[PDB]
């Protein structure tokens, strides 16, 4: 019966690991949207 | 103020090669400038040699570089400490013989 | 006047917007990086 | 035999949280030194 | 000419080296969190 308990504790946090992974993969999206308009100003001025 | 040893675990700061952190500061404090235009450790030995009366190589690396890193245990959810001095021939010492570790299998 | 100051605002309006273009990169990096550890706080509620 | 392994992997994944949370303790840290002393140069 | 333009070589180089580090802060800050993206997916790879 412990196999019924621990697999439910594994897989429900495994979506929370992916709810962390779909939040942590949102982090390298950020500055790849931030300075791409700030890299415009480089050679011009 | 007291010295809290637990803050050396919980303040988010570590090691860096800092060569990228010199060019990121040399091109930061020249903007600045363009717009504009015996040590203390040797006195620590006599600090110990008078208050103790001896050398004590146990205390000799309490004056040198000490890193105190927190990690955790995969068996019982516990914490523990990873330590490296400066003069240690052990890992993380700044007097150590090559070859050293490679975090390559942990990335491959 | 116009031979010495008409090109100043190219360097002035550039040097009065990177204050704004990089402080908008501050909070949009602190409105979007705190959510990762808060989701990691959720895992400790399950494990 | 599974229940010890299915626990020990779970204790590892519970420890791998704070192995990664303390590794993710730089994500609100690595940004302040790369923005703040650069804007007063613009000033 | 060495007063009017030489007040500007001060202030042309000033903006054109603030803007150059901003290319390098994009690159030296996610190759530390891609290792975080490696380990956070590796926690379920343990499982």
């Amino acid at each position: 019966e412990r196999a019924a308990v621990l697999q439910a504790q594994r897989t429900a946090a495994a979506a929370a690991l992916e709810n962390a992974a779909l939040q942590a993969a949102e982090l390298p999206v950020d500055i790849e949207r931030r300075i791409r308009p700030i890299e415009q100003q480089v050679h011009h001025i | 103020p007291p010295i809290s040893p637990e803050e050396q675990l919980t303040a988010p700061g570590g090691d860096t090669a800092t060569a990228e952190d010199v060019s990121i500061t040399q091109e930061n404090e020249e903007i600045l400038a363009l717009v504009q235009r015996r040590s203390l450790v040797e006195w620590l030995d006599r600090g110990w040699e008078a208050l103790a009366g001896g050398d004590r190589p146990d205390w000799l690396w309490s004056r040198r570089s000490i890193s105190v890193v927190l990690r955790h245990h995969y068996g019982t959810k516990q914490r523990f400490v990873v330590v490296s001095y400066e003069n240690s021939v052990a890992w993380g010492g700044r007097r150590a013989r090559p070859p050293r570790l490679s975090s390559e299998l942990a990335t491959a | 006047r116009r031979t010495g100051r008409s090109a100043l605002a190219v360097l002035i309006r550039a040097c009065r917007r990177i204050q704004q273009q990089l402080q908008r990169t501050r909070r949009a990096l602190f409105q979007r990086s705190n959510a990762v550890l808060t989701s990691l706080h959720h895992v400790r509620m399950l494990l």
